[PDB]
């Protein structure tokens, strides 16, 4: 029965990639509050000109205006080494906030990739009643699962002080006798219901839409065969990164990975990094629907002026 | 990118009759098409609509149980189906295309009726 | 059936015609214009949106449901019966026709 | 999606209490900076690397009795 | 053969200092941590401070906060405390003991396992 | 934070049986130790946690909890084991100590 003993230095350049990381999520957070409240204003302000402005549109913008309106709290938490001089509140409060808008981006994504589809088939001679309620409806629920997957990440949720750093953090706390099993849970909800059937019901029903306007000869005249691909290539590029350092981790906490102070720094750096890249999606949504979109840009700029 | 009804004539009250609304041009899946009769001296009213893909038909409520409606997706058209006529049914009948545009999808308009027909003359003696 | 009451029925250059409905369309309504003996062409879809190739003179609005079509400039062509119409609600019902004179 | 501030960095976040000293073949301490000192051990039949809690007395003092030499 | 010795105890008056000592040997000293405890004359134990030997961690009791130092050196096996700003109230008898901070779910180990011999201070005129 | 020990002093003899309680003015998971000091010598560390005994300490000697309230127990007391006893909480960053016990002779 042998035994080993091992020392973990403290990392040199933490304070440094912080600093960076900080600086990155300033012009994130400014950006983003830019772009989403812009896109809310005119959607709101379009409906008195007679466009048929679209929900999803209007509650996607939302969502991620609270995602990034939640940035500031991090960065104090991020400036200080990961640290909650806060209270035990707050941060229950902010990670719910943050949680469910997140997840609502997320699954208004999924929705709007489904319904271009079925307008441009199904809802075709749909009186205009009708989708409109269908659409509420859709948002409703959309909602609703949204705050009910993010409640029991944050009822768990406590505030301490370690015992010997004298510092103080905050944590998830779940029952002693199911800490294995909740984590690993709640990191399959993070990832099924966050990546793998969000991504894949978005690629199939591009495709699809693809191969109609295809099918189609004036459409493709009018349209663009690209930017739905950019669509998709977009969402991946912001999303699988930080889904694949999550997954990492979890292969490391299990121990499938040899242990070694280098393996820690990279996964921190990892982690720390692509989450800021995540974060970049809510920025980037606004114009990816509205920004390209001709009658959007014509709307703002007779708005602007 | 046009549409000509083919039918019409005089048949008496009671019997059968089919329309034709044929279209040359943009693909039948990603439109509506619509009939509009306008009685002799009269204004214009809704008969009948239909969605191709799938087969999303709707009727008025003075035809609702004796018409049909059929679209051909092979050779994009569509044909319309009429069971007892009336004394009345005689009018004009026109078929019409409400369009869509998927550029724009987030940001759309509520489109109408655009591409009208010249129309067949239907005649109940 | 959501009707529409469209008026007035006659009319004798600054056109107006004004057409509202039972409930509240949201900006459903659209206009046309069917000469003697021939199928109406649209002039503005949804609220108050021109058809690409139709003049400038036509124009649109809208008050809730106290929907009207303008026109400015009167010009020789602009005689015939335009219909109010609403798409909102199945069926789609047409206004009683505006014929100018 | 906990944002990753929330989140606790350490080599083990949950224990086993089942481990038996039979069952044992290389212990292994790590003392790391944010999680102070930590413990892991490699069986014999899974040839996994399991957590263990500092809780049992073997374990506790064996460890300490090793840190002595 | 663990052993803790302290050094650096005598005769001492207010407004000054005294740098006391704690030698450790027969453990590894870096991973452990160092607690310095008071004994008033005829009364009981009164926890002072402790360091981290790794890390450079510090705590300090309310009485003697921003009062006492620590430092450590893994070189010798080393723990400074410099004390400095004495008052005749801290007069007493202080011991060098050690613990292995695991981690516990909760809390972080703490009994003292190891106590030194100690040495007396007087802080008098 | 207090930690609060009774009796202040106590008196038994050989063959029997002695208690004594400590309480907390919070909520302390388990982190509690038992110390004993002898007249002049450094304190020993007797239980550590809130009933594991430490790798030399005798049989006898034993611990509790319920909630906020530790009870160290000593059975077959023996002569050399009357020495003042002292409770303590290592949950906070900082330590508290107990009062003290003296277990006397009747
Ligand atoms: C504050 C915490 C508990 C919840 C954080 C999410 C908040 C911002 C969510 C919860 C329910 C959401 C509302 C649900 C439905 C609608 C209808 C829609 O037509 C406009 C947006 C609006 C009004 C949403 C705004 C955002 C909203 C208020
Ligand atoms: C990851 C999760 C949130 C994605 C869930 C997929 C969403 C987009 C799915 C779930 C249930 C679906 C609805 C189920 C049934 C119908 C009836 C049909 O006649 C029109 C489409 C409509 C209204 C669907 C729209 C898309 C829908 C809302």
């Amino acid at each position: 029965i042998v035994v080993d003993t091992v020392m973990c230095p403290n990392m040199p350049n933490k304070s440094v990639l912080l600093y960076t990381l900080s600086f990155i999520y300033i012009f994130i957070f400014v950006i983003g509050m830019i772009a989403n409240s812009v896109v809310v204003w005119v959607n709101i302000q379009a409906k008195t000109t007679g466009y048929d402005t679209h929900c999803y549109i209007l509650n996607l913008a939302i969502a991620d205006l609270w995602v990034v309106l939640t940035i500031p709290v991090w960065v104090v938490s991020l400036v200080q080494h990961n640290q909650w001089p806060m209270g035990e509140l707050t941060c229950k409060v902010t990670h719910l906030i943050f949680s469910i808008n997140l997840f609502g981006s997320i699954f208004f994504l999924t929705c709007m990739s489904v319904d271009r589809y079925l307008s441009i088939t199904y809802f075709t001679n749909t009186p205009s009643s009708r989708k409109k309620m269908v659409r509420r409806v859709v948002c409703i629920l959309v909602w609703l699962l949204a705050f009910c997957v993010s409640l029991p990440d944050t009822y768990y949720l406590k505030t301490v002080t370690s015992a010997s750093n004298n510092e103080t953090y905050c944590r998830s706390f779940y029952p002693e006798h199911s800490i294995k099993e909740w984590l690993i849970g709640m990191e399959l909800v993070s990832v099924v219901l966050g990546f793998a059937v969000p991504f894949s019901i978005i690629a199939v029903f591009y495709f699809l839409l693809a191969r109609a306007i295809s099918a189609s000869s004036d459409q493709e005249k009018h349209s663009s065969r690209k930017i739905i691909f950019s669509y998709v290539v977009v969402f991946l590029v912001c999303w699988l990164p930080y889904h694949v350092a999550v997954l990492l981790d979890i292969f490391s906490i299990l121990h499938y990975i040899p242990f070694t102070c280098r393996l820690e720094h990279a996964l921190f750096t990892a982690l720390h990094v692509t989450q800021c890249l995540s974060l970049v999606h809510c920025c980037v949504n606004p114009v990816l629907y509205s920004f390209i979109n001709r009658n959007y840009r014509y709307e703002l700029m007779k708005a602007f002026i | 990118v046009q549409l000509v009804e083919s039918g019409g004539g005089l048949v008496q009250p009671g019997g059968s009759l089919r329309l034709s609304c044929a279209a040359s041009g943009f693909n039948i899946s990603s439109s509506s098409i619509h009939w509009v009769r306008q009685a002799p001296g009269k204004g214009l009213e809704w008969v009948a609509s239909i969605s191709p893909s799938y087969g999303y038909t709707s009727y008025a409520d003075s035809v609702k149980g004796r018409f049909t409606i059929s679209a051909d997706t092979s050779k994009n058209t569509a044909y319309l189906q009429m069971n007892s006529l009336r004394a009345e049914d005689t009018a004009v009948y026109y078929c019409a295309r409400v369009s869509y545009w998927d550029w724009t999808w987030g940001w759309s308009k509520y489109e109408g009726m655009d591409y009208w027909g010249q129309g067949t003359l239907v005649t109940v003696s | 059936d959501i009707q529409m009451t469209q008026s007035p029925s006659s009319l004798s250059d600054r056109v107006t015609i004004t057409c509202r409905a039972s409930q509240s369309v949201s900006s459903a309504v659209a206009w046309y214009q069917q000469k003697p003996g021939k199928a109406p062409k649209l002039l503005i879809y949804s609220a108050s949106s021109l058809y690409s190739g139709v003049p400038s003179r036509f124009s649109g609005s809208r008050s809730g449901t106290d929907f009207t079509l303008t026109i400015s400039s009167l010009q020789p062509e602009d005689f015939a019966t335009y219909y109010c119409q609403q798409s909102y609600y199945y069926p789609i019902t047409f206004g009683q026709g505006t014929k100018v004179e | 999606l906990r944002h990753q501030s929330l989140s606790y960095r350490c080599p083990c976040r949950f224990f086993e209490s089942h481990v038996a000293r039979a069952n044992v073949k290389h212990l292994k301490i790590l003392n790391t900076p944010n999680c102070a000192l930590q413990i892991v051990a490699r069986l014999k039949n899974n040839n996994r690397q399991v957590c263990i809690d500092p809780k049992l007395k073997w374990i506790q003092e064996y460890l300490e009795k090793a840190l002595n030499k």
